[PDB]
């Protein structure tokens, strides 16, 4: 069935699973044409497929060329996502294929299920959580490779850097979603928070700064304050 | 004109013959149904006055033998049987007519309802769906499950309808995932029509039989099948013009004949709103849509 706050620890067990998020697959800018009408112009996108236990991220870059000459692109995007997830699975050695895939939007269930008919033992599930994965394009190095891409391209990351050396995947996932929730609600403040102290750098092989244990606790508090704040600034409370 | 005589009516029962039904009292002198129109399949069906649970009944064709009804007090139901001694059978039937103990299947000079409900239903096909080959008539009841239902338990007493599954490899060609799932023409036209049914008439015949089982016995899985066969057509962008026209006719009479009070269990809101208002064929069922909107606007 669905994934919600009650069966939350299943994400960290030893059953391989992947979240798929398709919110950034089809992206556009809206602009006015000379004649004064509105037109869309598409920009590169990506599929966010993440192992919540290992932190492995299979970032598939959706080059704008894949929309050329197509109609009903919002709907094709969901079918293109499923086609690419299925290809990823088929590329993995059996003992590495996921036992469940969790789609962050219900509109992806039917497209993925159809593409995965060859994998009847892989459970396609929805979730009742409001996970902030759409803010993944606020992470500079992920944004950078998508926008630079000139062809379809898969790029592999560990979204937890080296955290797992020192904390559990449960804690690691909680930090990530707090960071992504903060970036989603007020990106400038979230980014200011992360980068104030110039002495804390981001390693070339990492996505986030090399905070100590103590520095992460302060950081995490600042992101909570931000998220509580913007909620007031928004509802007036 | 043919006859289905009854040995007797020892228990109180509502009897139905095609779309008509009457009441027979415990041990009333009743000996059967006469003036039955040759040339169509028929259904005689039973609901006991004591136990409205279990509607049951027999599909049959009077051309395929001399059939009679006899109550069995061990099994506790009206059983259909065949008399091979045709002389004995004509003799018996003539005596009950002379004594006028048989009700008359209504001869109705203007009504084609039953023909329109059974146009493509044929007894030979029924007996592939309801396997019991030692008899020429076919038993059905409220509770019998379909073969696709037993996949999701007794195979002998099942309704072996054609399995339809929109999320199946059968239905979806590799490489055409999105195309074959949004436009099911491939599945209708090549898999089902060319592959399994061979022609539109076998297709419609199964659709009609499924609807009647649902309507007369409330057989849930027949209702599921009826609605599935409808949905596949309605979700195919390419359908022979002549299938669409006959489908509109078929459904129209199905909708017209449905008991008004039963429309809430036998009509699937989603399938019909999809078929009449969203699907490729939304513009193609003019009689069906007019009757549906004038009789059950609530469901839409
Ligand atoms: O408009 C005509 C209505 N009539 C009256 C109601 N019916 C009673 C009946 C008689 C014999 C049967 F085999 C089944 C039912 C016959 C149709």
């Amino acid at each position: 069935g669905a994934m919600n706050s009650s069966n939350y620890a299943e994400l960290f067990n030893n059953d391989i699973k992947l979240f798929v998020d398709d919110t950034n697959v089809y992206r556009v800018t809206v602009h006015k044409t000379f004649e004064g009408n509105v037109a869309t112009k598409a920009i590169n996108g990506c599929i966010f497929t993440l192992n919540p236990k290992t932190g492995h991220l299979f970032l598939k870059i959706i080059h704008t060329s894949v929309w050329a000459g197509q109609k009903r692109l919002s709907q094709l995007a969901k079918w293109k996502t499923a086609e690419e997830v299925s290809a990823l699975v088929r590329s993995l050695p059996k003992e590495e294929q996921p036992k469940q895939i969790i789609v962050t939007r219900k509109a992806m269930l039917d497209p993925l299920e159809v593409h995965m008919l060859d994998f009847p033992n892989i459970a396609i599930r929805p979730t009742e959580l409001r996970l902030p994965f759409s803010a993944a394009m606020s992470i500079d190095k992920l944004s950078d490779v998508v926008m630079k891409a000139t062809e379809p391209q898969m790029v592999l990351f560990n979204i937890y850097d080296d955290w797992l050396d020192r904390i559990s995947s449960y804690t690691a996932f909680s930090r990530l979603t707090l960071l992504l929730r903060a970036l989603k609600t007020n990106e400038e403040s979230a980014k200011m928070i992360l980068l104030s102290d110039p002495t804390i750098t981001i390693k070339s092989y990492h996505l986030w700064p090399s905070f100590t244990d103590e520095q992460w606790i302060t950081i995490e508090s600042q992101m909570r304050d931000l998220i509580l704040t913007e909620y007031g600034r928004k509802y007036n409370v | 004109m043919n006859t289905v005589p009854f040995t007797s009516a020892p228990i109180e029962v509502t009897i139905g013959i095609d779309q008509y039904s009457f009441n027979v009292k415990e041990n009333q002198p009743f000996h059967g149904i006469k003036d039955i129109p040759i040339g169509h399949v028929h259904v005689i069906h039973f609901q006991h006055a004591d136990n409205s649970s279990m509607r049951y009944g027999y599909w049959f064709d009077c051309r395929m033998g001399n059939f009679y009804i006899q109550y069995d007090p061990k099994d506790g139901l009206y059983k259909m049987m065949e008399e091979r001694d045709g002389a004995k059978f004509e003799n018996i039937v003539h005596n009950f007519k002379e004594r006028q103990m048989m009700v008359s299947y209504p001869k109705i000079d203007e009504d084609d309802t039953w023909y329109n409900l059974t146009e493509f239903v044929q007894m030979d096909k029924i007996r592939k769906i309801v396997r019991k080959d030692e008899n020429q008539f076919s038993y059905v009841d409220s509770s019998m499950t379909t073969v696709q239902e037993n996949e999701l338990s007794d195979p002998a007493h099942s309704l072996n309808y054609t399995v339809i599954n929109f999320k199946s490899r059968e239905a979806i060609r590799p490489g055409h995932e999105m195309e074959d799932f949004l436009d099911k023409s491939y599945y209708l036209n090549t898999v089902m029509l060319q592959g399994i049914f061979k022609n539109s008439s076998n297709y419609f015949g199964e659709l009609q039989f499924a609807f009647l089982n649902a309507m007369f016995f409330g057989n849930y899985g027949s209702s599921l099948q009826w609605h599935a066969m409808i949905e596949l057509i309605c979700s195919s962008a390419t359908v022979p013009k002549h299938m669409l026209d006959k489908l509109d006719e078929i459904l129209y009479y199905q909708i017209k004949t449905l008991p008004e009070q039963y429309s809430d269990i036998l009509l699937n809101e989603r399938v019909w709103n999809i078929c009449l208002y969203s699907s490729f064929q939304k513009n193609s069922l003019h009689n069906t849509e007019k009757i549906m909107e004038n009789k059950y606007p609530e469901l839409l």
